């Protein structure tokens, strides 16, 4: 089972085309694309008839072995996608998948899709049996490589990203790799010339007029005014507020728990321990540095307020109240 | 005979309002003769996703030739615009009563068109497109012929699956209030239509960031103001000024119940809320307690305001403020028990001025 | 739906009344969750829709055994509250009043029975009383409720109110069999169910553990201050029914303060000491509340952050215990 | 004979508690302005349709029109009893009726058999199916000489403005003691035991309807001896104990070790624990009224009557304030609490803290 | 045989009161032809949303034609003001027993005018319309016909789907207390009907901003004054006269109880509103507290108790007034909680008696 990453793929798919091609990640993007490369190839031999069957905790032993005549009976080359659960194969699916695993040969092309399995998971009758035969490609880049990876996919779009506005295309829209491949291609149609410099991409970011996150960084004692603005400019993107009070709140949670533990172990290995500082570190410190224990805690009440008021008269323009306490977490406070 | 929202309707790419980078990118790939094969343009309802997808239809169809600039001429342009190409096929999922649905109009997709270079599908809130047709769109975009084109609208871009938005461009369309001021003063001039420069403001920040409301609600101030805009027939259904709020908790701090009262009938002539005047109240002397701690305190609007604030900040000792904030939190928590909510307020009031730190009440 | 053994003293004079005409038409059952409550109501009805009793019980052939058996019968009928909503509908009560109106199918009595009637609304309950009031004749009636004062007086007037708990040592040895666990934990079970042994047993069910989690976290927070540190034991879908156990030490604490001789958590007598060493007895009625009041919200309110809440209601416990500080009153 | 039948009231001199709504329907009657249609509200229980009958029989006597009604006459008779030619009666409430509103209201424009009106009494008009509900303002704007309607709703709001503005609506609102004072009267002229608590308990369980109060205090003759007794009242219902009473006393004296206590045992004989509170809360008022005025304790209370007084004349009005205060909180978030005992230990414990000269706190 | 809320039942657009706004926004359409196909009325109940949209339909099946002043003796006119009109579909989504529920009274929509013009759909509240037979008015919303016209109503505008208020023109009813007490006077004025005005305010005060329940509650008043509006009349219906209240408040100040229980006693005599006894004694103390301010304060019908009231307020201290008022709020608090209203309006009292500022009640 050659294990490879999206890039390594289309290199793969030339020497030869696999029993079985499991896709397994996160990414709506890579697993799309991987899928795209792989049928691409199949249709190209004689693969015309594609199949898709998505596997549930709930699905009957009726309809694999009904599936498993469909695809038994029918005399040429044909494709199966099946479909693995969100939360990913359970003591019965493992079964399932196997019984299926055994209607393979050169005439039918697996492909199974879903997010990464457990390494125990991956102990399963089934997965070990393509693991002679199949090829895994790992569909899930971390903060060192978000960048490489803009650089990579932009180069193929024939664009000169300089480095830095690349830096600012990726601090804009941070992991949401669908944006950051449209804005490559919107930033195509702004300069046919294809010389994407740092002036002239942060222009076009800046004017495009954000993430909940970026109101929150903001929000990290960073001076309110920029919140404000963010957070009066994430009206107009259309969020709902509720999906950004638990972005306030797993961030500010994160800062009560950290701030207890001064003198419990030096911030250094505390941030390693919580797996977010991932840049946000100096940030996240910077924002330690100058709230107190208790202006923190202020800062846990009005978000509860506002938790229970968007949740009690459902509908009391909680707005009013994020604006309020985005102010409550650069300024100091008052027992009133 | 005209109506300035359909007066209006951009005819052009070069005169749709603010909406530059989407603009600039669409009328050079028209210049260029590149054009994917379906566009996917998302925003609240309110900005001109449709609006900007017909000028598109209208640059790929222009009989002058594929073009960023569209003469409004030509028949192709004159109907587009119209809405009655026959070519431009408009479907809009929304609806419950279509003649013949999505699934039908897509059958036909491979089918060249009966005029003009492409045969342009535009389908509003396509989120909106049943199962049984959103399918259909899903497997003409893996094999779409290269005389058709989508130009695909929606409210609501998360609800689409990535299957559709890896294979679209997505254009999002953001208005500034004072943009909209800016195109409201010119449409009524064009009309010579009477105009006070409130009025437009009060309008401007009525329609949430949209010409679309902006000039339905215009057309509505219109009829109520009779041939005029006035700022009062605008502030008959959009009030703030007759609002004392902080000429209130001036005159409270100042403590001159004469005027304090004087203030409250005023208030009360205009059939206030009484509960939301304590709340603007409230969140004003919050946010003078903050202007204390910090000078960066001052807001997107508090610009006709600052003065009188910044007065209030340095002038008024911060121990005074949390004992006025205490006295009006409390006030507004009794008040639905009052025997009358006025008489609350009136009373809240009288409960600052008697526990006022300078100037208190006197007694024989 | 099980039936126990301490149902029988009960089942008798129940049956002892139907036997010799002294039944009363309608009966109100008051009763703590899993007493059995459930199966008294069952046990009762298939007597008297037997057409060939044997004496004490059934038969097991007859038509009623029989179709009673099978469940589905024309003389039983369930009045269980609308699926989907908390209360019982005025409608299924009309429905079934005029559905005894007309004879009885097999020839004999029909019986009514009802989930919980502090469950329905106001106007299913006179919609209901007139039925008692015109008893057709042979007919037979199953109220059933944990709390009786919250009914209507005039309702409780034409039923006839049966106290449903068994003495400690016998619910004691009777749970000692069921699952085998110190006496000590078996009684601290039995008191955190008003005496319900059904639901005692229940609570063992990894609940204990789950139990016996939470007052090793609480001994650590109350000589160390941070309460926070609860959050992990509490934090978790069974968040009410643990806040509810966080209470009961408080409310322990705070009775032994006035040197009140019964506890409830006799499970861990030293952290109840300890705790009232630590809290003086405001401080602890402060917690309490919070502790109720928060709960509660968890429960009722449709979905607010179960963490939030908890780690405000956490944090804010810990401002109470700090010197100066002035606490709530209750309020209205 | 029961007390729920045999006290219908037959004029609106008996009546009880409605004074301003009957001194309009007197003068109405008197001087001969009666209206198209008279429109009662309030809940179920009130006289709506009692008060309905008697305005009936005050129309179609043959004595005349008149707020007194003979109850002798014919027409009377016939009317009390329920069943009378022109006093059609539909309840809307019913899914078996007859011939349908639609069906009754058709012959509206014909003559009255036996009287000067055919009345029509309509209970919870606002339950009407629509194709009829209209019949009636075809009528009302425009209704004939010999008719009249009398409506009964137990909310007014679900009746369109179209009717609520064509008619003279009344509302019908009676304190606990008002239903306590009637009670007695009935058992004094009735020559039946009675007891002084006992009328308390079944006046305040009958939640201001004499209509219900009698029907209480009818099983009460029933269940017990035929005799109105505390034992029996209580038992449909009451502790029927001194446990509100001695709870108090120990929560006073901060003993907690038997407030506790006779939680406990309380609790044991499955009591209300809302009833208890309430119980405390009456008993908590009327020692400040005998500390205010020292005649205030009154008829059945005579058996705690030292007791009462020994607490009026030791413990400080200020304070019994206090204590009725943190009780009536006490029950307001009595379902607010976990479980209805510790909300009652809640509070009971409250009491015994903030409680001057009481418990202290400690390392 | 006549009562004012029939009497006075609006017939023209002119009779109605104070919503000027909406009015002429409904008559700028009704004279220009301006007619959209679905006019939506919010506001709470009371105020006249139903009422307001017959004098539309009094309008639009009109036989003098579309106008906005309509005939009151056409037949068209007489039938809609007696709510039976052919056309004039009369559907309340509140009723749980309709002969046949708004899918089935909806199925016909597509069908014609038997008399009127227009085929007009008064609908009470229709975000309580069931599921299945909303859908069926979205459906013939999107596409209605030119004879069908829809008149929706409702109490809380926000309960209905966005879907739904984007198709209709929205107008918002808001009255003030003297703006109906104004009105009471002048109709009574109109009808040679006597009256005091401290028994109008009360009437005013009675109804809240519910002009319908005004005259209805004015009706009541004359049937049991017997053709007079007194305040002993209407006082009685609802509240303690000023001086039954007044002597309460002073029996509380001067600490005597027995006279305090002995009027609450001969008060429970005439029948009272507990909690309004509590809100009257609230307001008097509000006015004592408003006038040791501003000797100006009192009110014009207060003269008969201006001597009483001026007393106490130059006797009396502020700060004293202050508790009696506190205590009596906290008491209103209270009142749903305590054993019995009754009871619990003692108790209030014999608090202010307890914890009285001057003299209290004693203690070995």
């Amino acid at each position: 089972m050659i294990r490879l990453y999206p890039e390594q793929l289309r290199a793969q798919l030339n020497e030869g085309l696999r029993a079985a091609y499991l896709l397994l990640g996160n990414d709506p993007l890579l697993l799309q694309e991987s899928q795209d490369a792989v049928r691409q190839v199949a249709a190209a031999q004689g693969f015309e008839e594609h199949h898709t069957f998505s596997i549930d905790p709930n699905t009957d032993w009726n309809a694999i072995f009904s599936l498993c005549q469909a695809m038994s009976l029918f005399a040429s080359r044909q494709t199966l996608l099946l479909l693995l659960p969100e939360n990913g194969p359970n003591a019965a699916i493992n079964e399932q998948l196997l019984t299926l695993t055994g209607l393979l040969h050169d005439d039918l092309l697996l492909i199974v899709r879903g997010n990464k399995l457990s390494k125990a998971q991956e102990n399963a009758a089934w997965f070990t049996a393509l693991a002679n035969r199949s090829v895994q490609v790992t569909c899930q880049p971390e903060q060192a490589q978000l960048p490489r990876w803009v650089a990579a996919r932009a180069k193929q779009l024939n664009l000169e990203l300089d480095d830095a506005a690349n830096q600012v295309l990726c601090y804009c829209y941070e992991g949401n790799l669908l944006a950051l491949a449209q804005a490559l291609e919107r930033l195509s149609l702004l300069w046919p010339d294809g010389k994407l410099t740092l002036p002239r991409v942060e222009q076009a970011v800046n004017d495009a007029a954000f993430t909940p996150f970026h109101w929150v960084d903001a929000l990290l004692m960073g001076k309110s005014k920029r919140a404000l603005h963010i957070l009066q400019q994430l009206r107009l993107e259309g969020s709902e507020p509720v999906i950004l009070l638990r972005t306030l709140q797993r961030e500010l949670l994160l800062l009560v728990n950290l701030k207890r533990q001064s003198a419990h172990t030096p911030l250094r290995a505390l941030f390693d321990k919580h797996r977010v500082w991932q840049n946000r570190r100096g940030m996240m410190g910077e924002a330690l540095n100058r709230l107190s224990q208790t202006q923190l805690r202020q800062a846990v009440q009005l978000l509860t307020r506002t938790e229970l008021t968007l949740k009690q008269d459902y509908g009391q323009s909680v707005w009013a109240e994020l604006e309020g306490l985005s102010l409550l977490l650069c300024h100091k406070p008052l027992a009133d | 005979y005209q109506v300035l929202a359909r007066k209006w309707r951009p005819q052009t790419f070069a005169d749709v309002v603010g909406q530059e980078h989407v603009l600039t990118a669409l009328a050079n790939g028209l210049s260029l003769g590149r054009i994917h094969h379906a566009y996917l343009f998302s925003g609240t309802r309110g900005v001109g996703k449709t609006s900007i997808a017909r000028l598109l239809a209208k640059g790929l169809n222009c009989e002058t030739g594929i073009t960023a600039t569209p003469c409004g001429v030509c028949d192709n342009c004159r109907e587009i615009e119209q809405g009655r190409f026959v070519d431009l096929i408009e479907i809009d999922a929304a609806s419950r009563t279509k003649v013949e649905d999505t699934r039908d109009l897509l059958d036909n997709v491979q089918y060249a068109p009966a005029r003009g270079r492409f045969k342009v599908y535009l389908i509003d809130e396509v989120h909106m497109l049943s199962r049984h047709s959103f399918n259909a769109l899903l497997k003409t975009l893996e094999e779409p012929p290269e005389h058709v084109k989508f130009l695909l609208a929606t409210t609501d871009p998360q609800k689409l699956p990535v299957t559709i938005l890896s294979r679209c461009l997505q254009f999002h369309l953001k208005l500034d209030v004072e943009q909209i001021r800016h195109q409201l003063e010119h449409i009524l001039n064009e009309e010579h239509i009477a105009h006070e420069p409130r009025a437009l403001q009060l309008l401007a920040r009525a329609a949430e960031g949209s010409l679309r409301d902006a000039l339905s609600l215009t057309d509505q101030a219109i009829a109520s103001g009779d041939g005029q805009v006035s700022t009062q027939a605008v502030s008959a259904m959009l009030t703030l000024d007759d609002d004392q709020a902080l000429s209130l908790v001036e005159a409270m701090v100042e403590a001159n119940g004469e005027r304090v009262m004087a203030l409250i009938n005023e208030a009360a002539a205009r059939g206030i809320e009484w509960e939301a005047l304590l709340v603007e109240m409230l969140g004003l002397l919050h946010r003078i307690a903050m202007v204390q701690l910090s000078p960066a305190a001052l807001g997107n609007d508090m610009a006709a305001i600052e003065l009188r604030m910044r007065e209030l900040a340095r002038t008024i000792p911060p121990t005074d403020i949390q004992l006025y904030y205490q006295t009006l939190l409390i006030g507004r928590k009794e008040l639905p028990y009052a025997p009358d909510r006025r008489m609350g307020v009136e009373m809240t009031l009288l409960r600052a001025l008697a526990f006022h730190p300078r100037m208190p009440l006197p007694e024989p | 739906m099980r039936w126990y053994p301490w149902l029988r003293p009960d089942f008798e004079k129940l049956v002892a009344s139907y036997q010799a005409g002294r039944g009363h038409h309608a009966l109100l059952i008051q009763a703590l969750p899993g007493m059995g409550d459930d199966a008294l109501i069952y046990a009762l009805s298939r007597y008297l829709l037997c057409q060939q009793p044997q004496g004490h019980k059934s038969c097991g052939h007859c038509r009623g055994c029989q179709l009673m058996q099978a469940g589905t019968h024309p003389d039983y009928y369930t009045l269980a509250p609308e699926k989907g909503k908390n209360t019982l509908g005025v409608d299924a009560v009309r429905e079934v009043t005029e559905k005894l109106n007309e004879h009885a199918r097999l020839g004999g009595a029909k019986v009514v029975w009802v989930t919980d009637a502090a469950l329905l609304t106001d106007a299913a309950a006179n919609a209901l009383l007139k039925t008692l009031e015109e008893p057709p004749a042979e007919t037979w009636f199953f109220l059933a409720t944990r709390e009786p004062e919250r009914l209507l007086a005039t309702l409780r007037s034409r039923c006839r109110l049966h106290y449903l708990p068994p003495p400690e040592q016998y619910a004691v040895t009777w749970l000692s069999r069921e699952v085998t666990m110190s006496q000590d934990a078996l009684l601290a079970a039995l008191r955190l169910s008003a005496g319900s042994p059904g639901a005692a047993l229940a609570l063992f069910q990894d609940n204990w553990q789950a139990r016996e989690t939470l007052c090793q976290a609480l001994a650590y927070s109350v000589p160390s201050g941070d309460w926070y540190s609860l959050l992990a034991a509490l934090n978790h879908e069974q968040a009410p029914a643990r806040l509810h156990w966080l209470a009961t030490l408080l409310m322990d604490a705070l009775k032994r303060h006035h040197g009140a001789a019964q506890v409830t958590n006799v499970d861990v007598p030293g952290l109840v000491a300890e705790l009232a060493n630590h809290l003086s007895p405001s401080r602890l009625q402060a917690i309490l509340g919070d502790v109720c009041h928060i709960r509660e919200q968890l429960m009722s309110v449709t979905g607010i952050n179960r963490e939030l809440l908890i780690t405000d209601l956490l944090l804010r416990i810990e401002h109470y215990l700090q010197p100066g500080v002035v606490l709530p009153v209750p309020h209205l």
